[PDB]
């Protein structure tokens, strides 16, 4: 309809709204730019020196981030690791056939030359080093991302994990909430290190030191729920990948989808750069996170709610998408799913069962075509049945905080 | 509520103003893409 | 009905009443005038002093407004930024091929003379300058704006921003809600510079510097309410923007709307001045302001609302609206949304579905529906206030004149 017209003057208006853009950057669309990821650890003191400015900072209540970035290059230099078989992700040639490689073989520079404390602070503190202070440092990262008084919840297993080696306790004071160590996950620094590390003990997966992994893992797949949402509505209907694909019945979310299966991007690969696109800083807008793929994101949840999921009735409810349809087409698929059982026998004595043996008796078996054309001869609004089957799935649910989807879902259906 | 003023009648017509705009929606279509609605389209005790 | 008599004696009465004025202005209608937008920049002293006469100023409790104009101005004339393509609004050639260009290159004028402590304050501070001083200035303007208790939800991530580079902390002590610095936005040449700073980042996306949008963003579309829930009204019924147009029921709000689109306003541009023709003192009403539109911001809202948006249960209810009819109209249109999924498979594996009275129409057909309603006698079935009903029970902690109330009250008795 490129034209409109006023009808009382017969006049032409032409509807027009405000430009939006955060378009999204994948990953392999930037190893065409550099073919190295710059790792800044700058300056390039003593490590006894290192453990020392930050041993203290930390007692204290402040430390230059600076510093611990450089302590951790310092104690992480382990070498560790020998290659399985090869590796290599998006061109580049990680390492080789029995190599032996380290950590940081993900791109050192330096730089800058302002620091703080003279050369040598208190030498009080050893090698009680390595082993765990480290993992103390990347802890954090964990635990400066939630919100919530959750964050004690982490910190207590993040040190009850901790007390291996020398039992030591508590640094800051400080709660969090942003301000005390919580803001570390600002400097771009930081974060390659905190990836660079889990991506290396996601491949040596066994390894005296892989318990680094504790708190430097909520950095995989960061900013990549909508990828996870998939996953899960496949494993909660039992449905495959491809099948669950052509259950998808509106266009925004085909959309969505098509943005995220775009291809060259490692997604399906075991050990590749992409599930840390985010703290390599590959990309500053994730095509598959949660808030670019909203009608996904929505109805996957939804549907995945209606299917029996607990982790979806905390999903957070997007906005500026079309709620209304997009409901109705997850409590199809959920309400398809929902009864008829796969249910096939499946062991034997020498007796099988072979299956063998109306109008508005809904179709036998989980497919599209038969539904939608099902659904149609229905008039296209939910029958009875199916209203009574999204009451029974949310009522009895309690506690729900507002703004996720188990709370929508429960106005929706339990009036 | 001004005192000395005659609210039975008053009222009354209040009412049947009210209910008049009330019931009868200006609803018009508005604009269009070469098809409009032309409004060509009870008998008794059904109001205006 | 130029001619109005009175029956019982046949004399003329002519109804009048009061005249009401405030007609909007148009950006573009105002590089007719001018052809630049005056930045008053006044004192030129030295940054050095600048940096001392605010820091302390800050920590103190008062500081001049005229003051951190200039300081800003000071820190800010990073001439940043490359010329990705071209760049011209309103006739305005700003930059061209492969230039370099900075913030301030939006038209700087100096004047007056009065000030306020005298030439050099105290030396001790240095150059924690740039990187995070000028941050927090802005800052406060986004703070300086909200009314409520959520301004220190703001200012704790307003610094839990901040906290980057040197870990400092609060300035002032008192509070806001107007008095502090919460009048800054009252200054012509510091919003200029709010504005200046938002628009060039807005292009500049990704610099060290951009950061700074933080609190500088709250002046992007400032008074511009209508065109936003507009754009939500599509993104939320799934609509094109021409069929959401055709949905329009009442004259008032196709007046409204006809006000909006006014042509060669760049509203639909990436990168003009137009959103900010509040803060640059383009404009002085706005066209596109959510009390200029009433009529449109309760139909849009109101719709949204009963198709379930969470913005809107909380927008305003203007005053002198038509509200039965408006919301008669909207009822009707958040009903067909409401009723007819657009429901389509998608994607295959050689096997399609070919689609091929009183019950409603299919699809989300204007002239369909219009037609069904007449044959309804245009009084809403019960179906309807079904819909209604079911839209707006189960909604909680409604403030009072908000949109949200009116349609609680009104749906679910």
């Amino acid at each position: 309809s490129v034209t409109v017209k006023r009808i009382i003057d017969n006049t032409v208006i032409v509807p027009k709204l405000p430009a939006n853009e955060d378009p999204v950057e994948y990953p392999a669309d930037y190893f065409r730019k550099s073919k190295e990821i710059p790792l800044y650890i700058n300056t390039t003191k003593s490590l006894s020196d290192l453990r020392g400015y930050v041993y203290q900072g930390l007692k204290s209540g402040n430390v230059s981030i600076i510093h611990v970035n450089s302590y951790l290059y310092g104690a992480l230099k382990d070498i560790r690791g020998k290659l399985d078989k090869d590796w290599s992700s998006f061109g580049i040639n990680i390492g080789k056939a029995g190599d032996t490689i380290g950590i940081f073989d993900l791109v050192s520079l330096k730089a800058l030359d302002g620091v703080l404390p003279d050369g040598v602070s208190d030498a009080s503190r050893t090698s009680a080093d390595d082993k765990w202070l480290p993992l103390y440092l990347l802890g954090l990262y964990r635990v400066g991302r939630t919100q919530m008084p959750e964050y004690r919840k982490k910190l207590m297993d993040g040190l009850t994990n901790q007390c291996k080696m020398i039992n030591e306790q508590f640094e800051p004071l400080v709660p969090e909430g942003r301000d005390i160590f919580d803001v570390w996950g600002n400097d771009s620094n930081y974060t390659k290190i905190v990836a660079a590390v889990d991506m290396f003990f996601h491949m040596f997966k066994k390894h005296e030191c892989a318990s680094f992994r504790y708190g430097t893992i909520v950095s995989r797949f960061k900013d990549c729920a909508a990828l996870a949402t998939f996953g899960h509505l496949c494993k909660i209907t039992g449905m495959s990948t491809e099948d669950v694909t052509t259950w998808i019945l509106n266009r925004e979310v085909a959309d969505e989808m098509v943005q995220m299966m775009l291809p060259g991007q490692e997604i399906d690969k075991a050990d590749s750069y992409m599930p840390y696109l985010i703290d390599f800083g590959l990309s500053s807008k994730s095509p598959y996170s949660s808030v670019k793929n909203p009608a996904f994101h929505f109805w996957g949840q939804l549907t995945a709610l209606l299917l029996r999921s607990t982790r979806a009735r905390n999903a957070r409810q997007p906005d500026d998408i079309e709620y209304t349809s997009l409901t109705t087409a997850g409590l199809l698929y959920a309400y398809a799913v929902g009864s008829s059982a796969d249910l096939a026998q499946q062991f034997c004595v020498g007796d099988n069962k072979y299956t063998p043996d109306t109008t508005n008796a809904p179709p036998q078996g989980r497919d599209v075509v038969e539904w939608l054309g099902w659904f149609e001869d229905q008039n296209r609004k939910p029958t009875p049945d199916m209203m009574q089957y999204a009451k029974r799935a949310v009522m009895s649910l309690q506690g729900l905080r507002e703004k996720t989807i188990g709370k929508y879902a429960k106005s929706e259906f339990d009036k | 509520q001004p005192d000395d003023i005659e609210y039975t009648s008053l009222t009354t017509a209040g009412l049947l103003y009210a209910y008049a705009v009330g019931s009868s929606a200006d609803l018009a279509q508005q604009f269009c893409v070469g098809d409009n609605k032309y409004t060509p389209d009870l008998t008794t005790n059904a109001p205006p």
